Order: C-alpha cells, then structure tokens, then sequence
C-alpha cells in the first residue's frame, strides 16, 4: 500500500524480540542456505545498516490509481467471477451466529482460544479467553460492545505488527527481508466470520479448479484431483507475484469486495462494510503508528480467501486487458493465496500479459525465475503449488506431493524447544512422498535420538487416504 | 486459432 502518514506515540507496542528456532541436530548434517528470520535490530547476521524497521515496511511501494475504464473491466470481471463462485457454493449467506462463528461450522475450523488478540487488548495485558468464551461461544462486555459498534459501522481498529518468527533462506535473514503479521482485533475477525463465515465454509468445501481455489485442500488427498484436471490442459504455468498482499490496491479491493459480497448474493449489508475496513488500515509497531491505504492485512480471518478470489479476477481481467472473447473457459486455474497454477489449450502469451497486471499494481514474473520468462509447453509436473511438485506414485498410479528435499532439510535443521518429537511425525508425512531412501537420509541425523515413522507405514496410511 | 487481439 500508500504509507499517508507516519507517527510516534507514548504508548509502546512491544514488537516480536525473540528468536524462538532453535537449531536441531540436523542442521550441522545438511548446512541449510537457511535460518530464523532477524527479529531483533542487534542480530549479527544481518548484513552492517540493515535495519529492518525500513526493509520490513519497503514493501508499501504505493496504492495504484486504475482507469475509469480499467475499473470497469474490472468490475464485470468481478462479477462475472462472482456468479461463477456462487452459482458453484449457492446463495445461504445469512450471518452466522456469535456461537457458530467461534466455534466453527463444518468446512470452518474454530476460532484458536489462545493466539494473540490484538489491540487495544494487547496493551492491557489481557488474553483471548478473558474476553470470549471459547467454550460456550459467547462474548463478554467488551467485545459486545465493539460488536454493537460494527453494527452501526461505527467501528475503528489498529493492526497489531509481529515480525513473523519462521526460517527463510539466509540471503533474505541477511538482508533483514522479515516478514510481518498484521494481527486484528480478535471482535473484527469474529465478526467477519458472523458476516462471511459461511461462505468461507462453502469455499473450503468446494474447493477445486472449478472455483479457482484450493484453500481447505489436503494436498496428501487432493494432488490426485488437481493433477489429473490440469494433466489434460496444453500449457500450464505457475506465476510469481512479488509482494501480492501488499500490492492489491485499492480501487481492486474495493470492486471485488462490492461484486462479491452483494446483499443479492444472500449477504448481510455489513459483509461489504467489515471488509472494506481492510483497505485503509493504522499499524502499530512500537512507538510508531504509521497509516497506510491499499493492501491486505495478513491477519483478517478470511486473508487466504480474499488473496485467492483476487487472484481469480486478476487472471481474467489481464487476459480481457489484451485478447478479445476471454471467458472463465478460455483457462483454468487453482489458487491458494499469491500461488497459482494456470493452464489452458490456448497459446496464452504470459509474457504480454506483464503490463496488464502492472496496471493493477502487480508483478508477475515466472515461478522457474527463467531469463527468457513465460514459454509455452510445461506440464503439470514441471510446476510448484504450495512448493510441492505433482509427481505420479508408480505403486498406486496416483499424484503425490513432492517437496524440494532442500526444503525438508531446512525444516528439519530447526525446531521450537520441546517440539522436536512432533515435528518429525509431521514432516514425516511431508517427506513420505520423496520415496524410502531419500526419506531416511532426511531422518537419520535423528536415528536412536527420536521416533522416526516407518518408511511403510506412512505409505501405506497415504495409500488409504488417496483412496479408500 | 487462438483468441484475438483488441
């Protein structure tokens, strides 16, 4: 986005200043391009003058003015991708109650009881169960209050910055490339799973090419789905964005939420205001409190969501910016936020399709990072989505996912303390799908130190599941 | 062929 204004305050929002990966055995036995992210400005891997309080919000480059006629492209590509959405999901878009939407529906997970709850709770020392019943699924005066506010779209907030604590290839821990959660107030997200919460539950269950969204897919069951579509396409490519939530502007936010969420989809009238608040937000990262407008938060409850559908009309909107009779059968796609897979027996020209997404604030370039960019001819097995191949297992005959064994390695070399057991199990299940012997070289920095899954009886579990 | 240009 646009940073309009920034400035100091007493009140300090004490920012992430911890480091809470601590190396494994492994990381000695691989020596990962990879490590913590700098969450401190005294971390002596960062490269002298670094300072990430600059490189971390180098990311609102602007919020990009479109056209009256780029905006009315925009709008019936909106449109048209919102009555493909809710022909597929229907219309019985009615709020959820307080109790359905934090404890969940089915397709909706519940709220979490005990992750961060934003502000101005975060000063006053309190926690998410002192102010909801997560139990019950009800709320106590303050957030009734605020809920009350939200009804007479009186309702105002500041985003909480974390810098997130995660591993990153060291060029970019060097370089100070930190990532932050924007967290909101945990009412605002309540409420914007009152107002879209069922909708989110439909998408998550109907996810699939059809729709353009793989958010709520299980990768272990669904590679075999996904693969199988886009094995039969001609072309298929996968695009890089570069800073995709921080580049949707807000003339594209703005439309699609007014196409998407209209009361004659079944929405409450506020679904379009709660979300709109999205666009111009205020951040608070210690003294500083710096406003900014355009761009997605990372921490609206539905973020993955409004990426994916943004994505979707961003797609059709470039192709309608430079062919003639582009329609939702010209292509299909899959995407999960920014990652997206595009295939299509056409001859699109990727390459041309630069500038159209320019005008829309976005970069794409090709996910290969090839110097000659865009080609035609890959397949399904040459591309990355949600970085795992689409790889055929000759046992069964069906897709798996397969992730970069660099990637295992660096995800292995680091762990939280009194976590190590657990992650095993679970990037086990992750690591299944390289095949028996690179899965034991991956484990056996770990061998007679933890439990280590059979080779056999995570094959035989994925067997199960991807079909049966 | 393919779709068409503007």
């Amino acid at each position: 986005g646009l940073i309009v204004d920034t400035r100091d305050v007493e009140e300090r929002v004490h920012v992430m200043r911890k480091t809470k990966l601590a190396p494994t055995v492994a990381h000695g036995v691989f020596n990962p391009e990879f490590g913590p992210a700098a969450l401190s400005n005294k971390d002596p891997r960062l490269n002298e003058g670094v300072v990430l309080d600059e490189v971390i919000f180098s990311k609102h480059k602007g919020d990009t003015k479109m056209s009256a006629e780029d905006k009315a492209l925009f709008r019936r590509c909106a449109a048209d991708y919102a009555s493909r959405l809710h022909s597929v999901l229907g219309t019985a878009n009615a709020p959820l109650s307080i109790y359905e939407a934090i404890k969940g529906v089915d397709g909706l997970d519940a709220m979490e009881p005990d992750t961060a709850p934003g502000l101005p709770w975060a000063l006053q020392g309190k926690r998410r169960g002192a102010l909801i019943d997560f139990e019950n699924g009800t709320v106590g005066p303050e957030v009734e209050a605020a809920l009350k506010l939200m009804e007479k779209r009186e309702y105002k907030f500041a985003c909480q910055t974390f810098l997130k604590d995660e591993i990153r290839p060291m060029e970019k821990v060097r370089a100070g490339k930190t990532r932050i959660v924007d967290v909101l107030p945990v009412e605002h997200i309540l409420y914007t799973r009152m107002m879209i919460g069922r909708f989110c539950a439909q998408m998550h269950s109907n996810n699939g090419p059809q729709i353009g969204s793989a958010v709520g897919c299980n990768p272990d069951v669904d590679w075999q789905r996904f693969g199988t579509h886009f094995a039969q396409y001609r072309n298929v490519w996968d695009v890089d964005y570069s800073a995709f939530d921080a580049n949707h502007c807000s003339d594209a936010m703005n439309i699609m939420f007014e196409e998407v969420f209209r009361t004659e989809f079944g929405f409450h009238p506020n679904a379009e205001w709660i979300l709109k608040t999205l666009v111009n937000t205020e951040h608070a990262y210690e003294n500083k409190r710096i406003t900014v407008e355009g761009g997605m938060p990372s921490g609206c409850s539905a973020t993955s969501i409004i990426n994916t559908i943004l994505n979707n009309i961003y797609v059709l909107y470039a192709l309608r910016r430079h062919y003639e009779g582009v329609e939702l059968d010209t292509y299909t796609m899959i995407s999960y936020g920014d990652d997206i897979v595009v295939a299509s027996d056409y001859d699109l020209d990727f390459e041309a399709l630069k500038p159209h997404f320019k005008s829309l604030g976005q970069t794409i370039t090709p996910a290969d990072k090839s110097d000659k960019g865009f080609v035609l001819g890959h397949s399904i097995t040459d591309v990355t989505f949600l970085k795992r191949h689409f790889h055929m297992d000759y046992g069964t005959g069906f897709y798996k996912p397969v992730m970069a064994s660099k990637t295992l390695e660096a995800i292995l070399s680091f762990a939280r303390r009194g976590t190590i057991q657990e992650k095993l199990i679970s990037v086990a299940g992750l690591a299944v799908h390289s095949g028996p012997d690179e899965y034991r070289r991956l484990f056996e920095p770990f061998q007679g130190l933890f439990e280590i899954p059979s080779y056999r009886s995570l094959y035989l579990r994925w067997v199960n599941a991807v079909c049966g | 062929g393919p779709v068409k240009k503007p």
